[PDB]
């Protein structure tokens, strides 16, 4: 998620292309995969707690789901939403 | 107040073992006379000789019984490198109680070449299975799919626990998501061999019986093992009669997925380590409810313990075989 | 109570009542199948059907159906078509039981 | 004609395809749909081999062994249509045991030509990487011994072949 | 638009038990009948009646399907009569 948000979404706007349709195609792909991920993932209270599991003799905690942090950053302040509003103004 | 005598039974040679039906009334014996005798204790207070017939020609040893709900069969152990199962077949219908009844040999337990250890039954749950074991470390599981043919023994499981298995105990499931447990105590005739207790589980991911956990503490030749009756709990209690009084408790820790794949994290704690017998123990038996423990020894001493309140066992009954039972203590109800 | 027999009446009735009140039918079916096999040992009909209805079994139902079919084949025809028609003709227990009932009624049909 | 009728009843849109297809294609379609008995009947009528039907049955068995209760509930509808009227014990509502009894009945009612179907099933199971069942292992140990060691070289099983030759 | 419903059916299970399960699953939003998503309730009921297993009960699948369809039609008639009764009472 961080790779697609920073190294892709925050780099394709700075890099150049051969035609103007490449940025539109990559934005379509990003928006489609994000919509599909949001439709597949649902918020649940069992994923917000730190569950203890024995992994190779080590009791590791359960990490936070990516969609939780994504929607938290979206509700707070997200450069992804900033670029979304920018492309909306452009359209 | 008990009518105790100095002589019993009718076996002239060395009487080995006896057994009784779960419904009572019916009993059976196995001695060195190569002839087993079945008795029927009536309600009048007398137990006459109901039947007596030959079975084995190599000193019959153990004897097991089953519930009449699944078939009245008798599986006995002997030292003739073979074993068979006897059945009781009655005729007529049901006009004057039961008609003429007779003992027959419907089938003979095959795959027996060495000394047979134990061939008792198994809990139902997923079907009434028969566990065949010997003195080599191979345990076979047979099933009876045909209810009208008692001679069919389909082999669907053959586990190799290695070493030389001696005693085998079972632990049924407590719900619909629990798997049966099997404890195996070996007897390699060598106390210098580390590791004699093996635990096997019914893994749902492999549909077999893999080694769940092992125990390297008990290294002496195990003589008998007995699990506690399931009372709807997660932990379990085990009594290991080898050379002293050993009672352990197995507590679960991780019995879910991910953290417990093919093995289960179970902690074994020695909750009773006594040795007031000053000798060795032979067999150990639990009560039908899970409160009385019975055992004997080679020196002619029988020790019976009862439960208290702290999961401890103290000697309540002490009987001398060669001598006379001393002491008197009856609490009552 | 799973080791001692039950040959009484009111005792077993109260036991079954408290069992159906506590909602637990494992030992209930375990005793019902024993009663069904004891009735089949004497070749019963109505009692066996009642026990099968109370137990909702399958293997014992197939066994008694095969026994009835063998008896019909040995006797040539069937005359006890009304002894097992008191608990059925609506509650579809199983396919083979429904077929046996429909044949028993096709007799009169 | 009856196979084309069954295919049209399953899906009425491939009538010309079912009419122009061959016996092998019809058997493959029946196996993919879930009619192992009809596929075996088709193969025995056309005088061919049940290798495709046996591979499909092995794949279904592997799916049943690897899946949870959802897989059992989804495959029960296709497994009950294969005549599951065996003489077994009560409360046997397990798709794994049902498939095992179906395979046992198939092997008892139609023996293999030269145990080639056994090697086919062994290769199909080794392609997935699931150990052989204990009953089949015992049956194969009782019926043969050498071909198992010869086929173990495909999956590179060292300790198994070691204890076997021992 | 008052459609007379049908009495309790299905001699296998208990119509009172089905009604209690429906009331425990779906709550009350804007109608008197405890229902929210008809498709979700139908899928839940199908899963519940399918998870009962059954060895010799293979022939009962069309009967179970027709019973589910009958319960669905009963719920539809209940909703159709309630949406008319509420409007009539409001007017």
């Amino acid at each position: 998620l961080q790779f697609l948000r920073d190294t892709v979404f925050l780099r394709y706007r700075t890099r150049a292309y051969r035609r103007a349709a490449e940025k539109w195609e990559v934005a379509e792909a990003v928006l489609d995969v994000f919509y599909k991920l949001l439709k597949d993932y649902e918020p649940q209270p069992e994923d917000f707690v730190d569950q203890y599991v024995e992994l190779q003799g080590e009791e590791r905690v359960a990490f936070k789901p990516p969609g939780f942090s994504l929607m938290h950053h979206l509700l707070n302040e997200s450069p992804m939403l900033e670029l979304c509003l920018s492309l909306m103004e452009e359209g | 107040m008990f009518v105790a005598r100095s002589i019993a039974a009718d076996h002239k040679d060395l009487i080995h073992d006896v057994s009784f039906d779960f419904h009572g009334r019916r009993m059976a014996t196995c001695s060195s006379d190569q002839s087993v005798k079945v008795w029927d204790k009536s309600e009048n207070g007398n137990w006459h000789c109901t039947a007596s017939w030959k079975t084995h020609s190599g000193s019959v040893w153990r004897v097991t019984w089953a519930h009449p709900e699944f078939g009245q069969v008798l599986a006995s152990c002997s030292f003739d490198r073979t074993a068979a199962v006897w059945e009781e077949i009655v005729g007529e219908s049901n006009d004057k109680l039961r008609g003429q009844s007779h003992w027959v040999k419907r089938t003979t337990l095959v795959d027996s070449r060495t000394s047979v250890t134990d061939v008792k039954f198994a809990p139902k749950h997923m079907g009434l299975m028969l566990a065949t074991c010997s003195a080599d470390g191979v345990v076979r599981i047979y099933e009876a799919p045909d209810v009208m043919n008692l001679s069919q023994w389909s082999l669907q499981h053959e586990i190799s626990c290695k070493l030389s298995c001696s005693c085998i105990s079972w632990n049924p499931s407590s719900s619909r998501a629990h798997s049966p447990m099997i404890a195996v105590g070996s007897d390699d005739s060598s106390p210098n061999i580390m590791g004699k207790v093996q635990i096997y589980e019914y893994n749902e991911n492999t549909r077999k019986y893999a080694k769940a956990e092992t125990l390297m503490s008990v290294s002496d030749p195990v003589h008998d093992i007995a699990f506690a009756p399931n009372l709807g709990r997660s932990f379990h209690i085990l009594a290991v009669a080898t050379k002293d009084v050993r009672i352990f408790t197995m507590k679960p820790l991780r019995k879910e997925l991910s953290s417990s794949g093919g093995v289960t994290k179970f902690e074994i704690h020695t909750v009773a380590q006594f040795d007031n017998h000053n000798s060795q123990v032979w067999r150990v038996s639990w009560n039908i409810t899970g409160t009385v423990l019975a055992s004997s020894g080679d020196d002619g001493t029988v020790r019976l313990w009862k439960a208290n309140y702290m999961d401890n066992w103290k000697c309540i009954g002490v009987l001398k075989g060669d001598g006379n039972p001393v002491g008197n203590s009856y609490q009552g109800f | 109570m799973e080791r001692i027999p039950l040959s009484t009446e009111k005792k077993a009735l109260k036991a079954l009542r408290i069992c159906e009140q506590r909602q637990m039918t494992e030992q209930v079916r375990s005793i019902c199948k024993t009663m069904a096999m004891q009735s089949l040992c004497n070749r019963r009909l109505g009692s066996a059907l009642s026990w099968s209805i109370r137990a909702k079994d399958a293997a014992f139902a197939t066994l008694i159906s095969d026994r009835f079919l063998k008896e019909y084949c040995e006797r040539g025809n069937f005359t006890d078509l009304d002894l097992i028609d008191n608990l059925g003709s609506a509650m579809l227990l199983s396919d083979r039981l429904t077929f046996l009932g429909k044949y028993r009624e096709f007799h009169r049909m | 004609a009856q196979t084309r009728l069954t295919l049209a009843k399953h899906n009425p849109s491939t009538a010309a395809i079912a009419g122009s297809s061959a016996a092998e294609e019809m058997v493959a379609l029946l196996v993919q749909a879930g009619l192992f008995d009809t596929a075996i009947s088709l193969c025995q009528t056309f005088k061919l081999g049940l290798t495709s039907i046996f591979e499909g049955l092995a794949c279904k068995c592997i799916r049943l062994q690897q899946g949870g209760e959802a897989a059992q509930a989804e495959a029960w509808e296709w497994l009950a249509a294969n005549q599951l009227a065996t003489v077994i014990t009560t409360k046997e509502s397990s798709a794994t045991d049902e498939a095992w009894r179906l395979m046992i009945s198939y092997l008892d009612k139609y023996e293999s030509k030269n145990t080639l179907y056994h090697h086919c099933i062994i290769n199909k199971l080794l392609s997935h990487g699931v150990p052989l069942p204990n009953w089949l292992i015992n049956r194969y140990k009782a019926m043969d011994a050498a071909e198992l060691l010869r086929l173990y070289l495909k999956y590179d099983l060292l300790e198994e072949a070691a204890e076997l030759v021992l | 638009s008052n459609e007379i419903p049908e009495p309790l059916q299905l001699d296998f299970f208990d119509r009172s038990q089905i009604e209690q399960v429906i009331a425990n699953c779906e709550h009350k939003n804007r109608r008197g009948q405890t229902v929210c998503n008809v498709k979700l309730l139908h899928r839940v009921l199908v899963a519940e009646v399918n998870a009962l297993q059954g060895m010799a009960a293979i022939g009962q699948r069309p009967l179970l399907m027709e019973e589910i369809n009958t319960i669905l039609q009963y719920v539809v008639e209940r909703n159709k009569l309630l949406q008319c009764l509420h409007a009539k009472r409001h007017a």
